[PDB]
RNA sequence: AGGAUGUUGGCUUAGAAGCAGCCAUCAUUUAAAGAAAGCGUAAUAGCUCACUGGUCGAGUCGGCCUGCGCGGAAGAUGUA
């Protein structure tokens, strides 16, 4: 599981998650996952869905991961009321925009790669599409 | 599949065999397995005679460039030819006795003289000596 | 060869080009060399199809406008975020 | 029959059809591909 | 019908032959020793198929082909097993006269319009087993 | 209608013959036919696919962009 391996504070406010992303083309490898939609990518979520993908090749070419999951969040346990500060640090997410390449593949044929790329959309919360590698 | 650029290649190396030889013997060969041909195959290599089956469209577009354009209408249903570039007849011979024997197919028209020869009488050449017979 | 057909844009900014956008067309300029810059309009599906081979950013393009070519070279190139669609494209006099 | 919501060919044999506004799945070769959307 | 590859002048065993067409309806000793009486004429130790032919009336006919491409190279490599990872494990030497002879037998069996086809066809079972044509 | 030859490819195994598994996947005759796509046998046999000739005679194939719909969709007094 992704994760910091040091941070300057433990706790991030919510914020908001407007905006279109940044790095919207495959930039290391010849195919992409670009995500469509908007939300949150837990660590445990871009962990199941490489792995759904690196079974899928056979453990074949090179996997690009694009994200991090650098955004902290707080979870108050059960049967405790409102207040008393923050609630401890549960997870790590990352904040998808619409545009953003999720991970990018190379070394294996396209019809491979869709089929890879396939059996890990199905483990990520937000729609996603098949991108490849274009001349800017 | 085959793209246009094959079947231009096909014709043009059907047509170059039909200009070297000089007895055609057309016939029918559905229905009979691979093993009787590739028998008939090494009868034909032996007797010096080339063999193919060729699609029946593609023919009529070899055939055309002289002399065979009579046995246009060969071409309709399964179609193998039988080129005897080396010697005449002996093909004509060989497919008789060949169809006689394995009661599928049947043998269409051959043709030599530039003139179509009709199933039945095609005896005229599979009774041709040998060349080879004058002596 | 590319050949391009497009047309001399009457107004520019975020609503005029947005409005194109959904007219199934979209914005360009052309600069370069000496000459002002000019801001086009081009049929988008029809450009989408070409920029779709290597060769278009490597050749050399011709725009006709008002009935006149000028050739051209891609320079850059704005892509929708997430969908097959083109925003905007730089074209350098060659 | 398997009843779910996501119903797919599982072989070559394996046709889609729709009976009665229901996306079926009838496989002439293996009984057990026997689908329907619900 | 059945089809065999039993060594040169050997015949009647159960668990290699006698089972094998025994349960179809053959004669075995009748078999073993004709089969043995034209098969003397093969070199000592030459693995030969057989083409056995049986009629509803339980006689028979048969046919003795030439030993198998994979036997004959075993014996010009002068080696007893094929590789068990064919071209990833190397298991050894015939020269282009090897395969042409084992060629020129296997002709009398191939389906090759030429010499350099039959060699052709077993360079590929030479590869197929492991062995470099050296 | 054909789907062949080396050949039951090599190894393994009691057997492993395209089809438990491992490695190789060449070459021939080909119109075409994988050292075999699935069923089948103790292993063969046997069925079928890939592929190709024939018949038919003008369209047929599968991706994209979008509009509107379908399923996914089970609660308690009574349609609700």
């Amino acid at each position: 599981m992704l994760q910091p391996k040091r941070t300057k504070f433990r706790k991030m406010h919510k914020g908001r998650n407007r905006g279109l992303a940044q790095g919207t083309d495959v930039s290391f490898g010849s195919f992409g996952l670009k995500a469509v939609g908007r939300g949150r990518l837990t660590a445990r979520q871009i962990e199941a869905a490489r792995r759904a993908m690196t079974r899928a090749v056979k453990r074949q070419g090179k996997i690009w991961i694009r994200v991090f999951p650098d955004k902290p969040i707080t979870e108050k346990p059960l049967a405790v009321r409102m207040g008393k500060g923050k609630g401890n640090v549960e997870y790590w997410v990352a904040l998808i925009q619409p545009g953003k390449v999720l991970y990018e593949m190379d070394g294996v044929p396209e019809e491979l790669a869709r089929e890879a790329f396939k059996l890990a959309a199905a483990k990520l919360p937000i729609k996603t599409t098949f991108v490849t590698k274009t001349v800017m | 599949a085959l793209n246009l650029q094959d079947k231009q290649a096909i014709v043009a190396e059907v047509s170059e065999v039909a200009k070297g030889a000089l007895s055609a013997v057309v016939a029918d060969s559905r229905g009979v397995t691979v093993d009787k041909m590739t028998e008939l195959r090494k009868a034909g290599r032996e007797a010096g005679v080339y063999m193919r089956v060729v699609r029946n469209t593609l023919l009529r577009r070899a055939v055309e460039g002289t002399p065979f354009e009579c046995l246009k209408d060969a071409f309709v249903g399964p179609t193998l030819i039988a080129y005897v570039t080396e010697h005449p007849g002996a093909a004509a011979r060989l497919f008789k006795e060949f169809a006689k024997a394995n009661a599928k197919f049947e043998v269409k028209a051959a043709a030599f003289e530039g003139e179509l020869i009709p199933a039945s009488q095609i005896d005229r050449l599979a009774t041709l000596p040998t060349y080879e017979e004058a002596i | 060869m590319f050949t391009i057909n497009a047309e001399v844009r009457k107004e520019q900014g975020k609503g005029a080009s947005r409005r194109l956008r959904a007219a199934n067309k979209f914005p360009a300029i052309i600069y370069g060399g000496k000459e002002a810059p000019l801001a086009i309009e081009l049929d988008h599906d029809k450009v989408m199809n070409m920029q779709a081979k290597a060769e278009f950013y490597s050749e050399v393009l011709t725009i006709v406008v008002d009935g006149k070519e000028i050739k051209v070279k891609a320079q850059d190139v704005q892509r929708h975020p997430y969908k097959p669609k083109l925003q905007h494209i730089d074209f350098v006099r060659a | 029959m398997k009843v779910r919501a996501s119903v797919k060919k599982l072989c070559r044999n394996c046709k889609i059809v729709k009976r009665d506004g229901v996306i079926r799945v009838i496989c002439s070769a293996e009984p057990k591909h026997k689908q329907r959307q619900g | 019908y059945v089809k065999l590859q039993v060594a040169a002048g050997m015949a009647n065993p159960s668990p290699p032959v006698g089972p094998a067409l025994g349960q179809q309806g053959v004669n075995i000793m009748e078999f073993c020793k004709a089969f043995n009486a034209k098969t003397d004429s093969i070199e000592k130790g030459l693995p030969i198929p057989v083409v056995i032919t049986v009629y509803a009336d339980r006689s028979f006919t048969f046919v003795t082909k030439t030993p198998p491409a994979a036997v004959l190279l075993k014996k010009a490599a002068g080696i007893k097993s094929g590789s068990g990872k064919p071209n990833k494990d190397k298991v050894g030497k015939i020269s282009r006269a090897q395969l042409q002879e084992i060629a020129q037998t296997k002709a009398a069996d191939m389906t090759g319009a030429d010499i350099e086809a039959m060699t052709r066809s077993i360079e590929g079972t030479a590869r197929s087993m492991g062995l470099v044509v050296e």
